[PDB]
RNA sequence: GGUUGCGGCCAUAUCUACCAGAAAGCACCGUUUCCCGUCCGAUCAACUGUAGUUAAGCUGGUAAGAGCCUGACCGAGUAGUGUAGUGGGUGACCAUACGCGAAACUCAGGUGCUGCAAUCU
RNA sequence: GAAAUCUCCAGUAGAACAAAAGGGUAAAAGCCCCCUUGAUUUUGAUUUUCAGUGUGAAUACAAACCAUGAAAGUGUGGCC
RNA sequence: AAGCGAAUGAUUAGAGGUUCCGGGGUCACCUUGACCUAUUCUCAAACUUUAAAUAUGUAAGAAGUCCUUGUUAC
């Protein structure tokens, strides 16, 4: 059947209705990868993280995520190279529209009941977002910044509504920002995990914190 | 050291399996009645496979539980066929051990008619004394680390006695 | 179709409480329970035997009847213009005793003692309770304590 | 073996007496709830219990914040009483039983009447209401974790009580010499388990048949130079003793619990503080990363 | 695995015993058959088999069983010299190894190489 | 102040590692005549407190311990929400006025407390 | 042999509780074992649906007689 | 509302660790097929630790409080 156009699922009318054991029939979403450039570079390589938030409170259908990631990519992409970057699709399509399946062919009238028992089969899938939740994270060395801004301008564009791209203070993707995270990072306190990095307590077994964070206790004894 | 932390002979379990039932079953129970003087049990099959003949509740195995000097002493007289040896594996991470071996009727006295040829199974249980404390009904706790049973004593255990020597192969 | 069984929609409502689930603590059944007393009716899941309907939990009412396991209570309830009273078979396992009439009885008993020293010496002992009055008069000073000036602070994303 | 955070997180400990398993928590709710038509008369539990080397029999009435008792009466007092050598046999269940009988009776104004059974033939003969006077003690026996088993030293006690006069609900299904043919408990057998027979009967067909087991055991006897028919007459004589004066006294005891307190401080281990535990985490920093 | 219940011995000859005679002293206690193989004489035929034997027991310490040597003489007898050893015996394909041992002594060296696969009929 | 029997609140008590335990007590522990029970005196039952013994159990302590329990002007007066507006906004929703006001997070603490009885260097 | 039976350790319940789902349950409401018929009689009161009608279902009892348990107690059908 | 470095259900990305219950490449041989652990993102009407606002039950006495001692087959 041919895909009922946004407008009609922008609001988040309805409760979330999810993929679970009583949502048994339903299609799987369009939007697979959610991390893509430069995906496996550590923490300080992309220092600066940049945010496209939503300002409003709609759904951001599953495959417009989709749509609006390859256009992120394929501008980024060809703008600095593959791996000049990192882009997390921070919100995931949980929530399952639902259709109402109607004939419309000649005196369709009779075949069909119009309302009644109009309980609607899943139609997709959507992304529910808030006012001020990320829906795209970039991040990527500062010097980038013009380039995934510009990239982050193009994938606006596939979605409704109005968004934001707002350049965090934060180091990247971490939680902490810029200049005091430069204090940790300095002190010693932070070992990579593959893509994020692990942070020292001061609560904790001080063995454990002796096996994982060395540097920061002969940092202070030095 | 501390006197009742040496380990000592608790339990030894013998099983055997018979996939059918009937005349099979009085053999393979008179053999371990013969054998260790007590009456065994046939343990019931909790499942059904159908990979084995095997149904529900049908006493597909014959097992007994010896402990004590006899228990020491039929295993005496069971490493006898084991050589005072043994191999590496076997070996439990909680200190027990155990065998399997395929003959015991003429082994253990003469054959009498009727009674067959069955493989059997040893499965030694070894702690300290002191293992009342998590068997006693009132108070039940558990035992300390240092109370434990490990590989490493439990080989050791099994050097100084038989002259037994671990990781044959 | 609809269903209004005998207990529905109780989902969480006879929920035993987290880390609270399992035996019932063993002061329930010690608790005292003597006709006049004022309950709260609070149905513990875990005992099935004489639990209350799920319109009564958190209803108090004052006990009547007082039987080997259970007590009688009364509750008024809400049909249609008027209040029903409703006598409940309860076992001890679903109530409690409610702690708003201990405080107005040790008052009382407070009212009492305070009225007898006014026997005494020191008339018109002002029984009744006071809301809270308006606040009177005071100096504020400022030995060390400037009042030190805010401004509002300006916007920022802070994301 | 290494929990994860969730197991601890969520984990529901049960009732502390139950964690260290002394307590039956089932079976209390029964026995401390009360037929609410009998709002304030507590329910007197005769608790029995047996450790290492004693016996220990109470009278306990379950309140709100706690359990009072009435009289304990346990078994490392027989001394004073004449039982000397054996202080956990079936038969000193039975004198134990009796002394916590008489001690709450005469503790509670009823030791003129009540006189439970003075020739004791071991008969189930429940101590009946006398016409035109108070009603005999009842008092509910609560084993506890033990198990019930024909023949066991819990309902020895609880012969012991009864015949005490102490009048506690039961039955003859439990009392040792038990016939699975005939519903009657043995006069002659059960009553040999009151004077210690089963003791003194094992004593004596040892010394008939050895001399080690018979001298490595009951060394106690040995001293005394007891005959294993002469515990019935020290039994006896202690069961009238018990019957003379169940009164009571604490012992004289020495180094009043003052010193008691005193010495015990000492070498109990202390707590430390937050500042010693800041303060010694900078010795394990410091030795796990000085030069390290 | 040597010592059971009762050390076997081979027509008088004790376990231990049985670990230390050399190939001539067996013909006393060895069945006609292969004792007329050696009567009619055995010239050198096994002598290259039993050198390499040697090298490899001695070349192979405790904790681990001696290299699986290999031949196809099925004609030749289990000689104490060859004790405590494993060799394979050449069938036509996959040489089957066998561990010697003093309860194998005296016997062919073809009952072990099962030259023809055992025949199986049924649903399989 | 320790121990035991019975407990009240039911992790501040739980859990995982290590250390310590004078006296008493507890327990481990020793043995199967009787009772009783089990494939098995391992459970239970009986009997000796005797052969020993802190190794346990148990109790206490230790951990920049997890957890749990408190607080905090830490988050946060945030989210949310009751009321009102001929408030803004195409709408989505949002701000405001009068109120109430979290949770996560972070920090700072703490790791059982008692009740009856007996007992203990 | 992944899966025949045995043994041990961890095991807050992730199992089972006739049957839909939910709630509830650890010396148990789960598995096994022993005894039993209370799944009985007389009625009445009370709760839910509600007109405070009936039916249904259920709670507490009393008078009885029984069952079990050592007893407390539990049991007037199925844990609800 | 909030929560998933908390239970069940989902969920994106990686990082570190295996019995002869699979190395598929030289016999125990680096050997890409696991789950487990410390993190990371986003969720939930038929999930939840926690948990509002509003609404909601009761009480705020003289039919009560205190003292003395009479009835009862309970």
């Amino acid at each position: 059947m041919a895909r009922r156009p946004a407008r009609c699922y922008r609001y988040q009318k309805n409760k979330p209705y999810p993929k679970s054991r009583y949502n048994r029939a339903v299609p799987d979403s369009k939007i697979r990868i959610y991390d893509l450039g430069k995906k496996k570079a550590t923490v300080d390589e992309f220092p600066l993280c940049v945010h496209l938030v939503s300002n409003e409170l709609e759904q951001l259908s599953s495959e417009a995520l989709e749509a609006a990631r390859i256009c992120a990519n394929k501008y980024i992409t060809k703008t600095v190279g593959r791996d000049a970057f990192h882009l997390r699709v921070r919100v995931h399509p949980f929530h399952v529209l639902r259709i109402n399946k109607m004939l419309s062919c000649a005196g369709a009238d009779r075949l069909q009941q119009g309302m009644r028992g109009a309980w609607g089969k899943p139609h997709g899938l959507a992304a529910r977002v808030d006012i001020g939740q990320i829906i795209f994270s970039v991040r990527c060395k500062d010097v980038n910044k013009p380039v995934v801004i510009e990239g982050l301008r193009r994938a606006r564009y596939k979605f409704p509504g109005q968004q934001k791209i707002i350049l965090s203070k934060k180091w990247g993707f971490t939680n902490l920002d810029r200049p005091e995270y430069i204090k940790k990072r300095d002190a010693g306190e932070i070992k990579d995990d593959g893509a994020f990095v692990k942070f020292l307590s001061k609560k904790g077994s001080l063995e454990k914190n002796y096996n994982e964070f060395p540097e920061y206790f002969q940092n202070l004894s030095a | 050291q501390n006197p009742m932390r040496d380990l000592k002979i608790e339990k030894l379990v013998l099983n055997i399996s018979v996939g059918e039932s009937g005349d099979r079953l009085t053999r393979a129970s008179k053999v371990l009645e013969q054998l260790s003087g007590q009456t065994p049990v046939q343990s019931k099959a909790r499942y059904t496979v159908r990979t084995f003949g095997i149904r529900r509740n049908e006493k597909i195995a014959v097992h007994v539980t010896v402990r004590g000097p006899k228990a020491e002493e039929i295993l005496e007289r069971g490493l006898k066929v084991k050589e005072y040896q043994l191999r590496d594996r076997n070996f439990s991470a909680t200190g027990n051990f155990g065998f399997g071996i395929d003959e015991h009727i003429d082994l253990g006295i003469k054959y009498d008619p009727s009674i067959g040829i069955f493989g059997m199974d040893f499965y030694v249980v070894m702690n300290r004394p002191g293992a009342r404390v998590t068997r006693r009904k009132r108070c039940k706790g558990t035992v300390g680390n240092s109370h434990k049973t490990t590989k490493e004593d439990t080989v050791s255990w099994f050097k100084q006695k038989y002259d037994a020597d671990v990781l044959d192969k | 179709g609809k269903s209004h069984g005998y207990r529905s929609r109780t989902r969480y409502m006879f929920q035993r409480d987290f880390r609270k689930h399992g035996a019932v603590h063993l002061s329930t059944y010690l608790k005292v329970y003597k006709v006049g007393d004022i309950v709260d009716i609070k149905a513990n899941g875990s005992i099935q035997k004489g639990m209350p309907h799920k319109f009564y939990q958190g209803k108090t009412g004052v006990v009547y009847n007082v039987t080997k396991s259970s007590v009688g209570v009364i509750i008024n309830k809400m049909v249609g213009n008027r209040y029903l009273e409703k006598r409940l078979n309860l076992r001890v396992e679903h109530i409690k005793h409610s702690k708003c009439r201990q405080e107005f009885l040790e008052r009382v008993k407070a009212n009492a003692a305070k009225r007898a020293e006014a026997k005494a010496q020191g008339v018109a002992v002002q029984l009744k309770r006071q809301p809270a009055q308006p606040r009177e008069s005071r100096i504020v000073s400022t030995e060390g304590n400037v009042p030190q000036t805010l401004a509002p602070v300006p916007y920022e994303t802070f994301i | 073996d290494a929990k994860s955070s969730a197991y601890s997180s969520r984990f529901q400990t049960p009732f502390r007496r139950r964690r260290e398993g002394k307590t039956d928590y089932y079976q209390r709710k029964r026995l401390v709830t009360q037929h609410k038509a009998k709002y304030n008369t507590p329910k007197y539990r005769l608790v029995v219990r047996f450790t290492n080397k004693d016996i220990i029999c109470q009278i306990i009435s379950s309140t709100i914040t706690g359990d009072v008792v009435l009289a304990a009466a346990y078994s490392h007092e027989l001394p004073r009483y004449g039982i000397t050598h054996g202080l956990t046999n079936w038969a000193a269940a039975y004198a134990t039983g009796l002394l916590i009988a008489r001690r709450t009776l005469q503790k509670l104004g009823l030791d003129e009447t009540y006189k439970g059974v003075e020739e004791v033939e071991g008969e189930y003969e429940l101590t009946e209401a006398v016409e035109d006077g108070p009603r005999p003690f009842k008092v509910f026996l609560d084993i506890g974790l033990q198990r019930t088993t024909t023949g066991a030293r819990v309902f020895g006690a609880l012969k012991g009580a009864s015949d005490g006069g102490l009048y506690v609900p039961h039955s003859e299904n439990r009392f040792p010499g038990w016939d699975f043919e005939t519903e009657e408990i043995d006069p002659e057998l059960l009553r040999s388990y009151i004077f210690g027979g089963h003791v003194s009967q094992y004593m004596e067909e040892l010394a008939d048949d050895d001399e080690e087991r018979f001298s490595e055991l009951f060394k106690g006897y040995l001293a005394d130079d007891i005959d294993a028919d002469s515990l019935e007459d020290i039994y006896t004589s202690a069961h009238e003793a018990i019957r003379a004066d169940p009164a009571f006294k604490p012992t004289e005891k020495k180094f009043t619990k003052e010193q008691y307190a005193a010495e015990s401080k000492k070498y109990r281990q202390t707590k430390l503080s937050k500042e010693e535990r800041a303060a010694r985490v900078a010795a394990k920093i410091a030795a796990l990363a000085g030069q390290q | 695995k040597k010592r059971v219940f009762k050390t076997h011995s081979y027509r008088g000859v004790d376990l231990e015993k049985l670990l230390e005679m050399s190939t001539e002293d067996f013909v006393k206690l060895a069945p006609a058959r292969v004792r007329r193989r050696f009567a009619r004489g055995m010239t050198s035929k096994p002598a290259g088999f039993m050198k390499k034997l040697r090298a490899a027991k001695l070349a192979a310490p405790e904790n681990e069983k001696p290299a699986p040597v290999r031949t196809h003489m099925r004609n030749m007898i289990i000689v104490p010299e060859m004790i405590g050893s494993v060799v394979g015996i050449y069938n036509g394909k996959a040489f089957n190894q066998v561990e010697i041992r003093p309860e194998m002594l005296g016997h062919y060296l073809g009952e072990f190489s099962i030259t023809y696969t055992p025949v199986r009929h049924g649903r399989a």
